[PDB]
Formats: structure tokens, C-alpha cells, sequence
């Protein structure tokens, strides 16, 4: 006609580019069971993801019944703790989800107002969470694989050789 | 990934995914 | 200095110890080769979101090629910071998009990539047993039985 924005669709563009990137270079699961050395392989990856769906579930069940009581003992400390921590549920969900790797900080539960009793039952609470949830789910989750693993053998070859079935006669028809 | 470093590939990439659906 | 393996099979309560260490890396080797697919599949998608953000990253993070395989390969062994993600301009939107992917891909991949290579390693060692005397043996015979000759 003549002669940089808060939501534009540029920005949305680009990053859905991302996901979709990343979905179809995952996507090579289909040629990839044909080769000799990788069928089993593939075949225990989704064996195990099968069995892990259900210790997500209950991983989730206790993340969520920890975090509601971490975001309801901060609720009234805006701006009172040492790092921008615990103040809304987007945060709660940010610390307690990249703490499972060791990659958040202990200085996260230190105050600014003196309230050494809130203090304490924070440190408590936050220990309590790690120990139990990490320490246990996972040893758990893997003698737990190793139990589902020691009760079937010698038949990976035959469930590869399903696979490998299925994958190249899906070849003939059409 | 050509296309990731540095009007064409990118009708190219639409008429692949065109293809595939 | 790595080059000792020669002269180490020859004792007694060493062979064992080695023959199963080179097992285990035969092994591995093909679990290395799917990580590896999988690193570049993200690894791919993490340069392309950040492409257009030179100067906005609070660190010097996911600008070229160099620092994404900087950061996804010193991220395995937790040395690498979550602070990699956050911006300096607004746009929450792909701030949260990288946020997703990169908690994402630390889940599936190490854990699910180490469960699996555990696992499997169990399994390969529970089907052959009581022959690891019998490989020293033959590990241990090679090695004096090169020096008969010249």
C-alpha cells in the first residue's frame, strides 16, 4: 500500500518449526528395524517404555501431592525468598521438576524475613521430597525392570523377527 | 537442515509434507 | 599410558576384569550409536529454534552449531546450567517452547537411554556364565604364546 511484536505469528512459526523438526527426525523408527543389529535393540526400548508408563504415573501422583503443599507454604513471600522461588505454581512446577537432575539449588528455600520456623520447615519438607521420591522411585523402577527382564528369555529374536515381519510385508500389496 | 543454515527449499519442504499427508 | 592393556592380562586377578570390560564396550557401542541419533535429532532442532538470537540468551548459549553440541554434551553429566534457557527479549512463547524441549529431551534421553543400557547389559550377562576363566584363559594364552618364535 505505501507506494519486532509481543505475539506475532513470525515468532509462533519458529517454534512450532522446532517440534516438528524434532518429530520427524525421531520419525526414522520405521527403517530402522529392517538392519540385523538393531531390532532387538528397538523391541526392549518400547518394551520398557511400556513398563515405565506406570511408574510415571505414580511418579506424577506424588509430584503433584508435593509441589500443592510447596506452592501453599510460600504463597504469602513475594519477593521474600533469595531467588525468584516458590512464589507461583509455574515456578514450584520449574524447581521441583529440573531439581530430579541435581540442576536447581538448595539456596531456593532461604528466606530474607527472619521466620526461622517457616525456614526449617521448608528445608524439611524440601529434603523429604528428595530423598524419598528420587531415591526410592528409582531403585524401584529398576529392580523392578530387571524383575520384568529375568522372567522372559530367548524369544527377543522371535519378537524382532515379528517386527522385521511386519515391517517388510507391509510391502507387497499396493 | 540445508535449509536450517544458511524461498525455494522452503515451497519444497511444503510439497514434501503435502506429499506425506 | 593407555597402552598398558598389553602387559596387564598376563597376572592373575586382572584377566577376568579386562575380558569382561572389552564385552562390555562391544556392547555398547551400538547403544552409543542410537544416543547418538537421537543427540542429533535434538540437537538439530535446538540450533534451528535459536537461530535468530544473537546477544539474547542470558549466557552465551544456543547461537551456533559448536556451543548446542557445548551444551547437549556437557548437560548428560549435569554440569551444564538450566540458566541456558532464559532470554533477555520477552517472547515468552518460545521461551517456554525451549523450556519443554530441553527438560524433554533431558527425560527421555538419559534416563531412558540408561535404564536400557543397564537392563540389556544384565540380560547378555545372565545368559552366559562360567566361562570367564575359560576367555582369560585363552586372552592369557595369545598373549605368552606370542613371544615362542623370533
Amino acid at each position: 500500500y505505501v507506494d519486532w511484536l509481543p505475539s506475532d505469528p513470525q515468532i509462533i512459526s519458529e517454534g512450532l518449526y522446532a517440534i516438528a523438526v524434532v518429530l520427524s527426525f525421531s520419525r526414522i523408527a520405521y527403517i530402522l528395524p529392517a538392519n540385523e543389529s538393531f531390532g532387538p535393540l528397538q523391541i526392549s526400548l518400547g518394551r520398557t517404555v511400556k513398563d515405565i508408563f506406570k511408574f510415571m504415573v505414580l511418579f506424577i501422583m506424588v509430584f503433584f501431592a508435593f509441589m500443592i503443599g510447596m506452592f501453599i507454604l510460600y504463597s504469602y513471600y513475594l519477593g521474600a525468598k533469595v531467588n525468584a522461588a516458590f512464589t507461583t505454581v509455574e515456578e514450584s512446577f520449574k524447581t521441583l521438576f529440573w531439581s530430579i537432575f541435581g540442576l536447581s539449588e538448595v539456596t531456593s528455600v532461604v528466606l530474607k524475613y527472619d521466620h526461622k520456623f517457616i525456614e526449617n520447615i521448608g528445608y524439611v519438607l524440601y529434603g523429604i521430597y528428595n530423598v524419598t521420591m528420587v531415591v526410592v522411585l528409582l531403585n524401584m523402577l529398576i529392580a523392578m525392570i530387571n524383575s520384568s527382564y529375568q522372567e522372559i528369555e530367548d524369544d527377543s529374536d522371535v519378537e524382532w523377527k515379528f517386527a522385521r515381519s511386519k515391517l517388510w510385508l507391509s510391502y507387497f500389496d499396493d | 537442515v540445508f535449509n536450517a543454515s544458511d524461498t525455494w527449499t522452503e515451497m519444497l519442504i511444503m510439497v514434501w509434507v503435502l506429499g506425506m499427508m
